[PDB]
Parts: C-alpha cells; structure tokens; sequence
RNA sequence: AAAUAAGAAAUUA
C-alpha cells in the first residue's frame, strides 16, 4: 500500500476501528445465574 | 577454580568441605594454592609496565579453597 | 545469542542439545576457527 | 533564555524589572539540591551497553529516530548533544526564594535610572 | 502548593449533614474556629441573628485572618535560629559585603565565585563555629566542637 | 482453562498457605501444563507461572540475593517484633498476605555488620573502622524510602542471631506523646510513662531468653513490692517488675525501672547490645512538651488577685529537650561516654512531617493524608545533629523497584487480595510497571500508594485495544472455517 | 470520628447517581479499598463498581446508540435488565461500605454520628449531644454526659 | 566615617545548638545527679511503704503550699 | 557451606565482562568496585528473567481472555541552542493557561516539574490526574524518561491546581510542546484528540441568579 | 470551659494536644451545672433572665 | 420554569455542544495500533503454513 | 465518613492483633465479607425498579422523593433476593472456614 | 430551581 496510507491511515479513528462511539455500552459482563422473578418487595 | 573444585566437591550450583580425602591431600592442596599465588605474583611483577590485575574469580577461588582447608582442620 | 537470551518455544530444547547442534553445524563447515568463537564456546561448557 | 545566558548581576543596577533575571532559570540556579545531577541509572547504562556492544545496534535518542515512513531527514544538530544538569533545566526551585523574587520584582517597577551615561 | 481550604463556602439554602455535604459552620471547618461564626438553631429571622455572621465579605475576612495565623505559626515553628547582631569585623567572609534589604534587590547569591549559589538571606550559621565570637568572655569553649564525617574514610557504605 | 486440573503444591510454610482458591486467582496468575517423565512420557501436571518469594532465615540471605524479595514467616514475625514494626511498614502485610521484604544492598551491608557484632570482641578493629569510630550509624533519606523498613530488617537480623536488642519502633511515642510526667528519682528529668511502660513490656518478652541469664550488678535489692511478689534477680525480672502493676503505681514504678535498666545496660561490657531506634532525629531535639508554667508550682488562694495569668491567657514556655527525658538520657549517656564499645546504635530518621509550602490553609478533615503526621517543619541534618555515622538511602533503582512491584501485584493476587476474576480489566504487568514508575518516581511509599490507586486509572487503553484485536482475529477465524 | 451530629439519610440510588462527583470519586473509592485491603479481604464489589463506573465516565459525552422501533420491545427490556443489574452490583457495594465502616469503627473505639447503629455495641442508634434532648427514634430521654460504648483505658 | 561604632551591625541567623551539643544536656552535672538519685531512691522506697503512688512532689520536686 | 560471589552462569560471566569493559572506558555512573559490579550483573540477569516471565504470562492470558489532506505535518520549532520546544494548554478560557517547556534528556532520567515543584506534589499524588499528563508520551509511542519538562502557570493562580480540569489543560500543553519537538508525532496525538481544545466556561457571574450563576429566584403565583 | 482549656495549655505537659487531638463538649452542654444527670437540663434553665445562656 | 412544566430534555441545546468531536469518545491507545497490525500480518503467514 | 486517620488507627490495630496472635476478629470480618460480597444475579427480563407515576403530582412536588425513599426503605438488604446469601450458597471464590486460612498452616502440613 | 466545566440518556406536533 501507498506510504501515504501507512503514514496517515494507520491510526484508530471513527473510520478505521473505533472504540465504541456510543453511550450506555456493556462495561462489565460475568457468567452468573438468573435471579428469582420479582425479588423486590413492593412497599410503603 | 580447579583447586576450588577439589576443595569444595561442588561447582557453581553437612558439607563445609569435600569428604573422604586423606590428610595429605589437604596438605598438598595448600601447597598448590601457595604455588598458584606465587606464579600469579611473578606474572604480575613481570609485565607491571602494562598493568595486569588478578581477576575476581581467581582471588575468590583461592579464598574459598583456604576456608575449606580451615574447616577441615577444625573438624579434625 | 544462545547464552543470554531465553528461548521461547512450545517444546523447549535442552541447553546441551542446542549447544551440541550448533557445535556440529560449525564443525561440518570446514571453517577455520577464530579464537573468540572457541573461547565463547568453552565458556558455554564451563558453566553447564 | 537568551537574556539569561548573557545575564550578569552587576549590570542590573539602575534598571527596574528589566534588571531582573529570567525567573525560572535564576531560581533553579539558586537552589542547592538541584546542583547535584543524578548519573544515568545502572539499568539504563547496562541496557544501552548491551545493545551497542553485544547486539551491534546503538540505542537512538528519540530525536535521531527516523519517523517518516516516506522520507529521510537530516538529524537536528541538538539531537544527542545538549546535556542534563538539574541546575540548568527543568526549572525546580525553593518556595521562599520564589516568594521573595516575585515581591521584589513588583516593588521595584519604578526604581529605574532613566538618564544614564 | 497547599491543599487546604482558604475560602469560606458561599451562603445558600441551608446545608445539612449528609453523605457528601456538611453544615456551613460545622465544627470540622477551619479547625473548629467556625464556633466564632455560628448562630445556633432554627434562627427566627425577624427577631434574631447577628448580622455579621451571615455577611460574605466580613466572614471571609475573618477566615483570612485565621489562615494568616496558620501560616505565620508554621513559619515560626520552622525556625531553628535567632538573629544575632554581630559587628562587621567578626563576621564570616561571605557577609563582609553589602546586603540589600528585603525586597529591595534581586534575591542574592551567597558566593557565585566559590560555587555556592543560595540565598544569603536564608543561610544559617552554626552556634559552634561562631563560639569564639559570641562568647569571648568564657575562656574554655562552652559548646564542644562539631565532629565531622570523613568522606574519604572507608565505611560501611563504601562496601568496606 | 486448566483450573480443575490444578492441584496444590503441599504446604511447608506460613507463606505457602497464603494461596487462595484457584477460582479467585486463575486468570490473574496463569497456569501452565508441564510435561516431565514418570512411568509414561507425560503425566500432565498443572503449575502456576508465579510463586510467593521464598521464606528465608537471615542466615540464609546471601550476597547473591540482593535486590530480590524474601518472606518472613508469621510466627517469626510474632517472635521478633512484639513492639510493633516501623512506622508504615505493616501496610503491606494484611492478615492473609505473605510478609515480604526487599533485600536491598544496604540490607546486606547491615546484615554483615550485625553478623560481625555477634562476636564483636574478635572483630573489634573491623567494626570500629566500619563506623569510623562513631557508635553505629544513622540512616537518612527522603520521606518514604526504605528507612523504617531497613530498621525492621536489622531487628530481624539481630534477634534471629540471639543478640540483646532494644527496639524503639517509633520514637514519636516518646517525644510527641500522650503526656509527660516529671521522673521520680532523677531530679530535673522527665518521663513518657506510656511509652516507657509499653517498652518495658515488649523488650522483656522479646529478649527473655538472654535477659533471664543476665544477673544484676547494680540495682537495689530492696525494691518496693506487694505481698506475694518476688524480688527480681534478672534483667528480665526487673523489666517485669516495671510494667506489671495496677495504675497509678505503674507510673512511679516505670520511672525507677527505666533508670535502673539503663544503668544496668551501661554496666555490661562483654555482651553485644544492639540498639535500634526509628526516628532518632526526634530524640536529638525538643519533645513537644513544654515546662509547666511556674504558677502551677506555687499554690494559690484566688485567681482574683494572685498576680497570675494562667487562667486568662495561654502562653508558650520553653520546650522540654528530649535529652532531658530519662530514657533518652540513658542512651545519650552510653553514646557520649567512651569506654563502652559494647554497644551498637543502628538508628534511623523520620521525615514523616506534615507538608508546608509557604501558605497553609486548613486541612480538610475528610481528605487528609497527613492527619497522623508530626508538626515539625524544622530541618534536620544527621551530620551535625547526631554522633552516629550517617548512611544515605535513595529511592529504588529499577532493579529493586521491579522486584518489589512484581511482588505487590502478583503475590497480592495469589493471596486473593487483588483483581482476581476481574484480571482482564487491569492492564498487563509491564504497562503497570512503567506507569507506576512515572507516577511514583520509584519512591517506595509512592509505589505502594500508587499500586493501590491503580484501581481508579481512567486513561489506560491497553486491554481495550487488545480485546478488540482478539475479537477481530476470532471472527476472521470463523470466516475461514466457514 | 469527628462528624457527630444527627444526619439526613439519602436512598442508595440517589447516592449512586452522583457518579464521578461523589460515589465514584477516585479519591473516595481509593480509601475504601484501603480499608478492605488492610482488613485482609478482597475488594471484589468495589472493583466491579470501579469497572462499571470507569467506563461510564469514559463514554459520558457520547449519544446513545440509534434505536430501531420494535413491537417486541426486547431491546428496551435488555437495556433495562442490564441497567438494573449494574444498579444492584452497586447497591451491594454501598452496603458493604456502610457495613465494614461501622464494624471497623466498633474496633477503633470510634463513636458514630448521631442515630447510627454499630452492631455489637449500639444496637438501637447511638446518640450523645444531640440538639434534641431525647433519643430521636426511641423517644427515650438522653443521659448527661454522652453515653459511652467502650471501657475506659486507651 | 566617624568610626566603627557607627558601622551598622550584621544580622546573622545563628542556629540553636546542634543535636550533637544538645546530647550533652543529659550529662550536665552527672556525678551530683547519680549520687543524689541514690538518696532519692531511698526516699522513694520508704515513701512507698505508706502510699500506693509516689509523686515526684514527695521526692525531689518542691511545691509551695501557702 | 557458603555461596560463591563470582558469576554463576555463562550469562552472568558475559555481562560481568561487559561491565568491566565499561568501567575501563570511564563512562559516567559505572561502578568502580567489583562487588558493586557483581550486584549489578546479578540484578540485571534477574530483571531479564522477570521480563521473560511477564511475556509468558501474557501469551497464556491471551487465550483465556473473555471476548484528501490527512493531518498537517509541520517542521520542528525548536530553540537551536537550548533544544527546547514550547506548547500551551487552556481550560475554562481564563482559569487555566499553561505553557510547557519540553526538552530532551539524554541521561534517560527525565522529570516533569510544574511551577518549580515536582509533578507528584503539584497534583497531590492523585493518579487519575497525573496519568493525563502521561498520555501524550504514550500516544506518541515515546518513553517519558527521555524528556524533561517544566510547566508554567500563566492563568489565574491558585494554591492547589489538583483537579481534573487543570489536568486537562496540562495534558494539552505537554502535547503541543511534544508536537513542536517531534513533528510527526502530531498525527497520533491529533487522532487521539489531545491537541483538540474544548471551549467551556463557568457561566459569568450575574446578580439576577441566587447563587450568582445558574439559579433563578423564587416564584409565586400572584 | 474557657479557663479550664487555658490552664491545660499552660500546664504544658500535654502540650500541643489540647486543641488538636483532644475533644471538648459543645458550648451549651459544657455550661451545665455540676451534677447534671439528664440532657433535658439545658432546657430547664430560667427564661425570665437575660444572661445569653450564661445563667443556670 | 414558573408555574409551567419543564421542557423535555431534547428541547435544550446539546449538553456537550462545546466539546469537539475528537474528544467524544477519545480514541486513545494509538500506540498499540501498529503493534497489532504487525501481529495480525504475522498471524496470516502462520495460517498459510498450516494449509500449504 | 471514613478518614485516613481511621485507616492509620486500623493499621495499628491490625498489627497489634497480628502480633498477639488474635485470629478471631479477622475471622468475624472474613465471615461478614464472605456473606455479603457474593456476586448478584442477573435479573430476569421484565424486572425493574418502579418509577413514580407521571400525571399524579406536578414535577416539582415532594411526592416524588417521598416515593423513592419509601421504596428503598421497604427493600432492606435483608430483603435483597438478587444477592445469594445463605448456608445453601456455594462460594467458589472464597475460603469456607477458619481451618483454611494461613494462620492454620501447621495443620495443612503433611 | 436546573440539562451552559461539567459528569443525568429513551413514551414529538
Ligand atoms: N519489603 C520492603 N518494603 C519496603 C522497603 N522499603 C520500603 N518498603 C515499603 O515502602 C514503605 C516505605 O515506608 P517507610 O519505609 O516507612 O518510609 P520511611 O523511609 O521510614 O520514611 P519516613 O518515616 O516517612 O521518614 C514501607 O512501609 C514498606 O512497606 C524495603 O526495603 N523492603
Ligand atoms: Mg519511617
């Protein structure tokens, strides 16, 4: 490829390989079981 | 180092000295150390114009040999 | 290079095996040995 | 920086704030703990040594590195040359002296002999 | 380069003791000085208060006096020395000059030619080197002379 | 993931027991399959890449070990340090954790020195030349380099070799104390009664072996005693007599007892004695106590007219110099008098003072790292201010620093105290090492501190871009399979 | 503990909603971690929290991903489920902090702020020197001087 | 120019005595103080037969009552 | 028993010889004594064995992981004598103006200093502030230790600048200096948005609002 | 409470601690008459008298 | 505001309107780009040896 | 408010406890931690915390907060069912009892 | 009372 491409285009950008461009992504994942349906007591 | 590996039965990697030697061995060993130190100093005194020094390995080897001699003497 | 670096393989070769292989390869070429090469080689041996 | 290189305290008399040496450089000099500049740490000197004697490739200072993939540029004349004295730079200084300096420089604005031979 | 608080918080809706918030004149601010500024209780505006205690400019002035005390105090705890007035003759070679008063000239280097650059102002002298000068009457030295370290001596740090 | 294949390498030490369940440290400290030869070409054995530093007796530490890390067993820790440890030293040693020490080159120096002290009478010339005639050393440096730790280590070396050792783990317990009594039988001197009592206690239990053999050459044989109690015949017995009493009696007893203890120490000329004081520089100037205003001494009728201000205004009276503390008096007496070449002071400095830069506000009480620091703000020069030979200590060089950080992180993770199952959130070792270097300046206390703070780094992008690349590679693999 | 006075309790969710400003302020989180580490106990919930929040902060100026309309509402419900997970991961932490802090204060002979429980020592809320002369929630009269939770020697 | 009496003085910052000097503060009057502390020990031994706690004010400290 | 001091492996031997040779050329900072040289060599070998360990732990970790003009390249603006380059940072349009003087350290001990004080002290040891000042050296793939920096505060002075906004301005100053010094380094920097300036300000004071800034006064229906 | 705190400063054998480590009761509590048992006492003092809480 | 309902969030100008697009989010980690490029390239060659 | 002051007092307590060989409070602390630090379970779809109904009060009204508080008041951590505490719970990340911690190490020896 | 150097994210006419 053109030396120009490898000088200017070889960095991470919203074009090339962006880190997530959006709010509210999945930060933390783990392998866990499901909780019971409606574990919260309705109250007061 | 040769002398050292006689005196300590081991290499770089209760024993304070090599075991099972006769007493005459240790006498001759001491003689040998004195001899090495001797020729060391001759060779040094000769070439002194162009400075010559006794590399660390050598010096420390002599010392550890003689220490082994010492501990032989005190166990005996 | 065989001395100081530590080799990363999926089946690591013994120091002695690698040493011998090199030695063999330098003996099969009819090369005249330089003093430095022999010196380095036998420092390999001394500490093995 | 140029003013400070040619600075002499005897010339400062009769000038106002123009007579004051460049703050940072002067205060750095006035500092004694700066005067002792550390040697290039053992790991560093070893690393460089190994690369240029054992491995046959010197370590290039970041300015001598060629960073254009498409060009080869002449290495700047200051590249490995300028040496490191904490007495010179980076500017590091005692707080007492800084206070005194700043205040002096304000109080002296009007002590200027204009008319001089 | 201090991290401490030098500004009194601005008056607002009443602050209460919360995560992340404390009362304005709470005992934990300004080392408990806020006592001086405090009108305790549900203050009845019409009938009661002490006006100066809610005033921004006045309050801030008080706080500033307190900060000044703190600094002064710490600058004096920082001294180990007295100023003695010694006649020109008997003083060390470095002070035999003229020494401009404070904030008058450029902060001044003690001895550039001998490689000492430091404020002459803040140079401190040992009571033991000035002994002959300060207590001539006494005959025998009152303080025994400083013992100094040979920096050429082979000691534990030289690896011998 | 070779987890369920993992067995545990059977326990010889306190240290080997410090390992948590595999599930906790698995990704954080990676497993590997090692194929050796027994009865079949392999039998797969799963080992961990990292293991806690060895647990080494002071006698086993050699020249070859400098800049490495070694561990101290928990019970050795109990044996050798009933006083405590140096100021912050224990912050690296929570209950589950292994107890590490970086063996520095100065550590090796003092280890050699102590090992000679053991039989000093033979080595007298060697020793005296090693300190250049002074009585021992004072170690000085910036805040938060190895000082208090180095002192800890010296206590370890000394007490493992069975030498009688005073250890004052923090000098501030004396000079900046709870309170200050005038000493009972020494006119014009003072005590720190709480410091003194706790000292008399731990000193006794640390040296009890040797101190029970010690016979008293000068102490009165008449000491006041309650019914059913015994006249001390040992130095140990004496120290016991000092601190075991109901208060207030403890208070006067401790005065008498400290005076006689030091009088006994100075009278022993053949048995090596190592005195380790952390923060000597606190003993060489004034304590923070001030002489009582003389009107407390004269008795009073009314405040109305006595010509007395004590109730009206506070005022400062001259500080009590530490040399007028009865304990410090004892020590100074041993330093300054010649004809005591029995005693070795290996001593330390503390720069733990509150920060002051030319303005001070008021410290926020929620966020204050310095609340337990001293108020000092006055300079200390070990050359002019002590009779000891000064030794200087710097920050870690990179060789020390690396070994230390590797320990803090990996042996932390092995003990279940670190990222654990979350290991993929923090960056790799090299990056952490480099960055923590930049932040800390390699100052040891700074390294400890920033190692903890690493939890909060915002701007580290490594695992992000790595994760991204691993993903891309997996999806190309899945497109090639298809 | 220096802050002794009666206080106002805020529901956990509003405390968490402060994000970087308080709940996740780096400074605060670090000395929580210090407390745990010193007690010789892993700080997992703190680390989960720090992870979630770290990332919250990183993307906090971006717009949310574009929503395509669905009769299912699977997207909306999955976003919600993830969100309440994170909320709960942090409730657990918030609980841990209050828990351990109260326990540690019990070991250090510390007196808590007014009307605060310390499990082994003060079961009903501890109070002394309140602006109001009775214990607020018991409605029982307070003794003078302030009640002591610990035996005298120090 | 009238003579030295009018040459203004120099103001030196003279340090307090050093750590090294201050060390001797604990040896000031050493003999007298040891010899005395033995007598004080007698006074203490005796006083401690009567009362549980012996104050310095029963031994070497003077406090004027009236 | 005893341990030997003399070099154990062939590796140690080789490095030990190197250190000797360096000592004979009298290069700065090299140990004159043989004991020091030994300590040095042992320590070095141990460091390299560590590096190999971290690389292995990485390879293993990698498997168990969970999941048109471009940019303006300029010439270098540097003082030919002092070898210094000068950038400026801003935040809040007024409050924070910084100027970084950046110069290359050939001894490899670099340091950053702000208004005459070490960076640690100035930012109050808070890591999440100081790493912002580290970032430009990262993005540019540089070793921060090859550079000396001094930052100068040209804005509103305050006793403590440790806070994230001030740090943003700092990071920017450093990055602009770095770009004047190593021109090509501009392209990574610009893409990671270091050189980019955000324009934000506290609202101007104004007596209409209660707090002086954002809060309108109480309203009642007539 | 005022002269007590001052006397403690002048006894000097505590020295810097009085303001820094030591805690004192708040103003209105410290003003209670000796013998005070219940907190209610603060509110049981006479309101017919203009002492500014300096009355029993 | 005054006795009237608050505007919906979308009726205010953008909260970050004054922050440049290169800042939201920051693309940091540029240092690693080249690295992974080489890596991937290298891997491709590895994956030929298996096949061929 | 947990303060650096408290952290130092904590360190000293922890140390003094280690040296007197008191293992008990460490064990209570370990227990507490083991109980309440377990990983909370991913909620089922359809499960969310209730918001306050619009068109009930005006947006500036107290009722809003009064609801939130009264909700969180009713869900006490003893009512949190999404975190798995109990004797029934298997805890892979943690050590089960006193006998598995390092100060017991002598019994772990063969 | 507030989406403005702060940190809030999904039920238009
Ligand atoms: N294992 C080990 N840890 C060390 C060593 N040096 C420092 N540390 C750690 O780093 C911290 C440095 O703190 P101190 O050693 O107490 O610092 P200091 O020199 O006494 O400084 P000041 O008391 O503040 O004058 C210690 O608490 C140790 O945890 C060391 O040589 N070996
Ligand atoms: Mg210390």
């Amino acid at each position: 490829t053109t030396a120009e491409h490898k000088q200017q285009d070889q960095f991470y950008s919203p074009e090339n390989q962006p880190i997530s461009l959006h709010r509210n992504n999945i930060s933390y994942m783990e392998d866990v079981g499901r909780s019971v349906k409606n574990p919260t007591v309705p109250g007061l | 180092v040769y002398l050292r590996t006689v005196a300590t039965g081991r290499r770089y990697e209760g024993t304070l000295f090599a075991e099972g030697y006769d007493f005459d061995v240790w006498v001759r060993l001491f003689s040998l150390v004195q001899e090495v130190r001797h020729d060391m100093e001759k060779f040094m005194a000769d070439h002194t114009l162009q400075c010559v020094e006794p590399e660390f390995e050598c010096w420390e080897a002599l010392l550890v040999t003689l220490r082994c001699a010492l501990d032989f003497c005190v166990v005996q | 290079r065989m001395v100081d670096a530590d080799f990363d393989d999926q089946r690591p070769v013994s120091e002695r095996r690698l040493f011998l292989s090199l030695l063999t390869m330098i003996s099969y070429s009819g090369v005249l040995y330089t003093s430095d090469l022999m010196a380095q080689l036998m420092e390999m041996v001394k500490y093995s | 920086m140029r003013e400070f290189a040619r600075f002499d305290p005897r010339k400062s008399r009769g000038n106002g704030q123009k007579g004051f040496p460049f703050r940072d450089a002067y205060l750095t000099k006035m500092n004694e703990a700066n005067q002792k500049t550390p040697p290039p740490t053992l790991e560093t000197i070893m690393d460089r040594a190994v690369r240029e004697h054992h491995q046959h490739a010197r370590i290039l200072s970041p300015l001598e590195v060629q960073r254009d993939v498409g060009r080869l540029e002449p290495i700047p004349s200051y590249a490995g040359k300028i040496n490191a004295d904490r007495s010179v730079f980076p500017f590091q200084w005692k707080t007492e002296d800084w206070y005194e300096y700043e205040v002096a420089k304000v109080r002296n604005r009007r002590f200027v002999f204009e008319n001089t031979e | 380069v201090s991290t401490g608080e030098f500004d009194h918080p601005p008056f607002q809706f009443r602050q209460r003791h919360t995560f992340n918030t404390t009362p304005l004149h709470d005992a934990n601010r300004f080392g408990g000085r806020t006592a001086y500024l405090r009108e305790i209780g549900p203050v009845n505006i019409k009938k009661q208060g002490r006006r100066f205690k809610k005033d921004p400019r006045t309050v801030q002035f008080n706080v500033d006096v307190w900060c000044a005390q703190q600094t002064l105090r710490k600058r004096w705890k920082q001294r180990d020395w007295e100023v003695i007035e010694i006649p020109f003759r008997l003083v060390p070679r470095e002070q035999q000059r003229v020494i401009p008063e404070l904030y008058t000239d450029i902060p001044q280097m003690t001895d550039p030619a001998r490689n000492d650059f430091s404020n002459i102002r803040n140079k401190v002298y040992d009571r033991e080197e000035l002994q002959g000068v300060l207590f001539p009457a006494a005959g025998a030295m009152l303080y025994p002379p400083l013992q100094r370290v040979d920096k050429q001596a082979m000691t534990l740090d030289k690896y011998l | 993931s070779l987890a369920a294949m993992y067995m545990r390498p059977p326990v010889t030490c306190y240290t080997d027991a410090c390992e948590a369940p595999v599930a906790m440290w698995d990704g954080a400290i990676p497993l590997k399959e090692t194929r050796k030869l027994k009865n079949g070409v392999p039998v797969r054995t799963v080992s961990r890449t990292y293991s806690h530093p060895p647990q080494l007796t002071p006698t086993q530490l050699s020249f070859n070990d400098i800049n490495s890390m070694y561990c101290v067993g928990n019970d050795e820790l109990i044996q050798f340090f009933p006083e405590g440890l140096g100021g912050r030293v224990f912050q690296t040693m929570p209950p589950g954790h292994p107890r590490g020490f970086l063996y520095r080159k100065e550590t090796h120096l003092l280890n050699l020195f102590v090992d000679k002290v053991q039989h000093w009478h033979t080595k007298r010339s060697v020793l005296s030349s090693l300190t250049n005639g002074r009585t021992g050393f004072i170690v000085d440096g910036p805040t938060g380099c190895g000082k208090s730790a180095l002192m800890c280590q010296v206590v370890h070396f000394a007490r493992s070799r069975n030498i009688v050792t005073l250890y004052v783990p923090d000098a501030k317990v004396w000079t900046h104390g709870e309170w200050c009594w005038p000493s009972t039988i020494l006119p014009g001197f003072f005590d720190a009664p709480d410091a003194a009592r706790s000292f008399l206690k731990y000193f006794a239990v640390a040296n009890r072996a040797t101190l029970t053999s010690w016979k008293l050459r000068c102490t009165p044989k008449d000491l006041p005693t309650e019914q059913g109690e015994r006249q001390p015949q040992n130095l140990y017995e004496l120290c016991e007599w000092g601190h075991r009493a109901v208060a207030p009696a403890s208070i006067d007893r401790q005065s008498v007892c400290v005076k006689f203890l030091m009088d006994e120490l100075s009278e022993e000329k053949k048995l090596p004695v190592v005195i380790v004081v952390d923060g000597w520089n606190l003993f060489s100037h004034e304590t923070h106590f001030r002489y009582p205003h003389p009107d407390f001494l004269r008795g009073l009728a009314s405040f109305n007219e006595s010509s007395t201000d004590i109730d009206l205004y506070p005022q400062e009276l001259p500080r009590i110099p530490a040399s007028r503390l009865s304990f410090v008096r004892g020590l100074n007496k041993m330093i300054l008098s010649g004809d005591d070449p029995n005693k070795f002071f290996i001593t330390c400095t503390t720069r733990d003072f509150k920060p002051f830069d030319g303005i001070s506000g008021f410290p926020n009480v929620e966020t204050d790292r310095f609340a337990n620091s001293l108020d000092e703000y006055a300079p200390y020069d070990p050359e002019k201010d002590s009779h000891f030979h000064p030794i200087q200590i710097g920050n870690f060089d990179e060789y020390e620093y690396r070994s230390f950080l590797r320990f803090l992180i990996n042996s932390g993770e092995l003990a279940g105290l670190g990222w654990g199952p979350l290991w993929h959130a923090s960056s790799d070792f090299e990056r952490k090492l480099y960055k923590i270097g930049f932040l800390s300046g390699r100052n040891p206390q700074g390294v400890v501190d920033h190692y903890h703070q690493e939890l909060v780094w915002r701007y580290d992008y490594q695992r992000t871009r790595q994760k991204q690349y691993l993903l891309k590679r997996r999806m190309e693999g899945m497109s090639r399979g298809a | 503990n220096t802050f002794l006075t009666s206080s106002v309790a805020t529901p956990p969710i509003s405390v968490i909603r402060t994000g970087p400003k308080w709940w996740a302020d780096p400074e605060r989180m670090v000395r929580q971690k210090l407390m745990y580490f010193t007690l010789g106990v892993d700080q997992l919930p703190l680390r989960r929290t720090a992870v979630i929040q770290r990332d919250l902060q990183r993307f906090h100026m971006c717009k949310p991903p574009p929503r395509v309309g669905d009769s299912t509402g699977y997207k909306r419900s999955r976003a919600a489920q993830l969100n309440t997970w994170y909320r709960r991961i942090q409730y657990q932490e918030y609980h841990m902090q209050h828990l351990f802090t109260r326990h540690v204060w019990g070991l250090l002979r510390v007196y808590p702020g007014n009307t605060t429980k310390i499990q082994g020592k003060a079961d009903d809320g501890y109070v002394g020197y309140d602006s109001v002369p009775f214990h607020r929630y018991n409605r029982a009269p307070l003794p003078f001087p302030a009640r002591e939770l610990y035996e005298r020697r120090k | 120019q009238l003579g030295e009496e009018y040459w203004p003085s120099v103001e030196l910052k003279v340090r307090k005595p050093s750590g090294q000097s201050k060390a001797h503060y604990s040896l000031i009057d050493n003999e007298r103080i040891e010899k005395r502390s033995r007598e004080l020990y007698e006074k203490y031994r005796d006083a401690k037969k009567r009362s549980l706690f012996v104050t310095p004010m029963e031994t070497w400290l003077e406090v004027k009552g009236m | 028993m005893q341990k030997l001091l003399s070099p154990r492996t062939a590796r140690h031997a080789r490095l030990f010889r190197l250190a000797g040779k360096l000592a004979d050329s009298g290069s700065p900072g090299v140990p004159k004594s043989d004991g020091e040289r030994l300590v040095w060599v042992n320590s070095h070998v141990r460091r390299d064995k560590d590096i190999s360990l971290s690389q292995e732990e990485e390879r293993i970790r990698e498997l168990m992981m969970p999941l048109q003009i471009g940019v303006r390249i300029d010439e270098a603006e540097v003082d030919p004598e002092t070898g210094i380059a000068v950038g400026r940072g801003c935040a809040d349009g007024e409050k924070y103006h910084f100027t970084a003087l950046l110069r290359e350290n050939r001894d490899h001990n670099g340091i950053i200093t702000v208004m005459g004080k070490p960076l640690s002290l100035v930012l109050d040891n808070k890591a999440w502030l100081m790493e912002m000042v580290l970032m430009p050296f990262d993005e540019a793939n540089l070793d921060y230790r090859d550079f000396d920096a001094h930052i100068v505060s040209e804005g509103h002075a305050m006793p403590s600048i440790a806070n994230e906004i001030a740090a943003f301005a700092l990071r920017m100053a450093v990055a602009n200096a770095l770009v004047k010094l190593i021109p090509l380094t501009r392209i990574p920097l610009k893409k990671s948005g270091l050189l980019s300036v955000d324009r934000r300000r506290e609202r101007g004071q104004f007596p209409g609002y209660l707090d002086g800034k954002k809060v309108k006064r109480r309203f009642a229906k007539r | 409470h005022r002269p007590v705190k001052r006397l403690f400063c002048n006894i000097g054998l505590m020295g810097p601690q009085i303001t820094t480590k030591a805690r004192w009761k708040p103003y209105r509590f410290a003003t209670n008459p000796a013998g005070t048992s219940k907190a209610e006492r603060m509110y049981q003092r006479d309101k017919t008298v203009y002492t500014h809480g300096h009355n029993d | 505001r005054r006795g009237k309902p608050r505007p919906r969030a979308g009726m205010f100008p953008d909260k970050y309107r004054r922050v440049p697009m290169l800042l939201k989010p920051q693309q940091g980690g540029q240092q690693y780009f080249n690295h992974f490029l080489i890596r991937s390239t290298n891997d491709r060659l590895t994956q030929q040896d298996v096949d061929n | 408010r947990l303060t650096y002051d408290h952290l130092d007092q904590l360190q000293q307590w922890t140390m003094r406890a280690t040296l007197d060989g008191r293992t008990e409070e460490f064990n209570r602390i370990r227990d507490l931690h083991r109980e309440w630090s377990q990983h909370p379970l991913m909620p089922v779809l359809g499960d969310v915390e209730p918001k306050f109904p619009l068109n009930l009060f005006k947006q500036n009204h107290r009722a809003k907060k009064r609801f939130l508080v009264r909700w969180h008041k009713a869900n006490t951590p003893a009512n949190w069912l999404w975190m798995p505490r109990g004797p029934t719970v298997v805890t892979p990340l943690h050590r089960t009892n006193p006998t598995q911690y390092p100060e017991n190490w002598k019994q772990m020896v063969q």
